[PDB]
């Protein structure tokens, strides 16, 4: 058991960027590119 | 500023912030827009306006 | 009362207050010149706001420039005419 | 402003009251926010707020003698009439005085439509995505879930040119 | 295109001094412009204008039944023009001279025009209203009689004169253009959006 003094760091700023299943942001161009855009999983898709 | 967040009042509170003139004396612009942070223990972030 | 300066009181980091060239000034009129030659109407020590002061000189002349002086915010007048002149004469 | 959800209905009403600083023109928006699997995404919408003109101070002129018709020369008094203190600008301007001049409108006739101008967003509300309907209402959020991209006698006029202090009930004579 | 500069520092009305008209004035519409001068923003803008207002004798307002004549009022409109005095008393009874014309546009102040009227009617309790037909205009003083080929304005003088003593007083109205496209649609107050 531990008493927490300092704050749990927030999540990271997802700005202007597709978000994914796992949080993996990247740039709204690759938004339905065909391929493997998220490289991680294909969960959004942008309905391409 | 400084807030203060309690369950009382649901963990929203406003401040009010003034723009006095403390700019540069002269320049090539007096704007400087604004640069605003936010001091918190669990987040932290900045950005212009 | 009037507020003239910054106004705004800085705090610094030696615990001190930097404070500018600021003033608390009023925003009641006063007795004016006094001239032995002019006579004020009405006489009273002091004056209020919006009221208004009808000075002349004795019989046989006529004040030169405005006949009537009204009391402004406080210690100010439209005209002066701080021994400037009542009357030489008008012919 | 603030209120729980409850499921005793789908809808909700809430109420606002208003407030004098109101009288012009207002705007409000109404965000909640969710807590998703793996990102939040909040929700907002604004729609315009039209209201009546009413002065705060509730300043009235009226002169005392009530008669359609006043004589030449006759001694009148005007008695103003606010609900706090303030300072009056009294300014007696003839009706004759407005000429042709493509139909001479009148000196101000606007205080509230030119200080409406203080808005800085446009239109009446609502839009795309939340950055885009904070932007068009005037607004710029901070959030982990969102961002927001900027993309001699007688008589010439005028006369009573005056300013004097008036209190809650203050009458003077000319 | 500036003539004298004054600062004052101020209650919540700041006072100025009256300012006074130079010996060789330049008639037109003045500019007031206002600054804080140190630090600030958002300049006011004035407007005044120089000219002879010594004697109005009585205001004589024009309205007419519809603001631009339409296909409807082409072969017949009627325009009502009411003189009335300063003290909210109508004018009881006053020789009114009316001239029709039509202008190009309305910074061209000066056109030809009829030339057939010159039409005299009588003012009757401080209101009137007479009858006027486009296609004698356009066919006479235009030089071409056709609803389609004139789009540009059309300037009326009205001259009031009093039969009982001896008075004048003139109006006037920018200008009605004969436009075969209907009048334009615009949104307000309507949110261009979808729930």
């Amino acid at each position: 058991s531990c008493e927490p003094t300092r704050g749990c760091p927030t999540e990271e700023g997802c700005g202007e960027r597709f978000r994914c299943f796992s949080g993996q942001c990247i740039s709204k161009s690759l938004v339905c590119n065909g391929d493997s855009d998220c490289d991680e999983d294909s969960a959004d898709e942008d309905r391409c | 500023g400084h807030v203060h967040l309690s369950s009382e009042n649901k963990f929203q509170n406003s401040a009010i912030l003034t723009i006095q003139p403390k700019q540069l004396p002269g320049g090539q612009n007096p704007v400087s827009y604004v640069y605003l942070e936010v001091v918190s223990k669990h987040f932290s972030k900045s950005k212009r306006m | 009362y009037s507020l003239i300066g910054n106004p705004v009181a800085r705090c610094g980091e030696d615990l001190r207050w930097l404070v500018g060239e600021m003033h608390c000034q009023k925003i009641a009129c006063v007795l004016p010149v006094l001239m032995d030659g002019i006579q004020s109407h009405p006489q009273k020590p002091f004056y209020t706001v919006g009221e208004k002061v009808t000075v002349s000189c004795s019989g046989g002349m006529s004040l030169e420039g405005p006949s009537a002086f009204l009391c402004g915010s406080s210690l100010k007048w439209s005209p002066e005419m701080k021994n400037a002149r009542c009357v030489q004469k008008e012919n | 402003g603030t209120r729980e959800k409850f499921s005793d209905a789908s809808y909700q009403s809430i109420n606002i009251p208003v407030t004098q600083n109101m009288v012009p023109s207002s705007r409000l928006l109404v965000y909640y926010i969710v807590t998703g699997e793996q990102t939040a995404e909040l929700v907002s919408d604004s729609v315009w707020l039209n209201i009546e003109e009413k002065c705060g101070n509730q300043l009235q002129v009226h002169l005392s003698p009530d008669a359609d018709a006043y004589s030449p020369g006759q001694t009148v008094s005007l008695n103003m009439a606010t609900g706090m203190d303030s300072w009056v600008a009294l300014a007696a301007v003839d009706s004759a005085v407005y000429g042709v001049q493509r139909g001479a409108k009148k000196p101000l006739e606007r205080v509230f439509q030119f200080l409406e101008k203080s808005d800085l967003g446009c239109g009446a509300g609502g839009g795309l995505n939340n950055a885009n309907v904070f932007h068009l209402a005037g607004l710029t959020f901070l959030t982990n879930a969102n961002a927001d991209d900027s993309q001699r006698s007688y008589f010439p006029e005028s006369w009573l040119w005056e300013v004097h202090l008036v209190p809650r009930r203050k009458q003077l004579q000319f | 295109g500036e003539v004298d500069m004054v600062e004052e520092i101020d209650i919540g009305i700041i006072s100025f001094p009256d300012f006074k008209i130079p010996s060789n004035p330049r008639y037109g519409m003045w500019t007031i412009k206002a600054k804080y001068k140190e630090d600030f923003s958002t300049t006011g803008t004035a407007y005044f204008e120089v000219k002879e207002y010594v004697l109005p004798h009585f205001s004589v307002s024009i309205e007419p039944e519809y603001n631009f004549i339409g296909y409807k009022n082409f072969k017949n409109f009627e325009i009502t023009i009411k003189a009335r005095y300063f003290y909210n008393k109508v004018v009881t009874e006053a020789d009114v001279y009316i001239t029709f014309g039509i202008r190009e546009d309305l910074k061209d102040d000066q056109k030809e025009m009829m030339q057939t009227a010159m039409q005299n009617t009588m003012l009757i309790n401080g209101i009137a209203q007479v009858t006027f037909d486009s296609e004698t205009a356009v066919k006479e003083l235009s030089y071409y009689s056709l609803e389609d080929l004139n789009n540009k304005y059309l300037y009326i003088a009205v001259t009031v004169i009093e039969s009982t003593g001896g008075f004048s007083e003139e109006a006037e109205i920018p200008g009605i253009k004969y436009v075969l496209s209907p009048y334009k649609l615009n949104l307000v107050a309507t949110p261009l959006f979808l729930k």
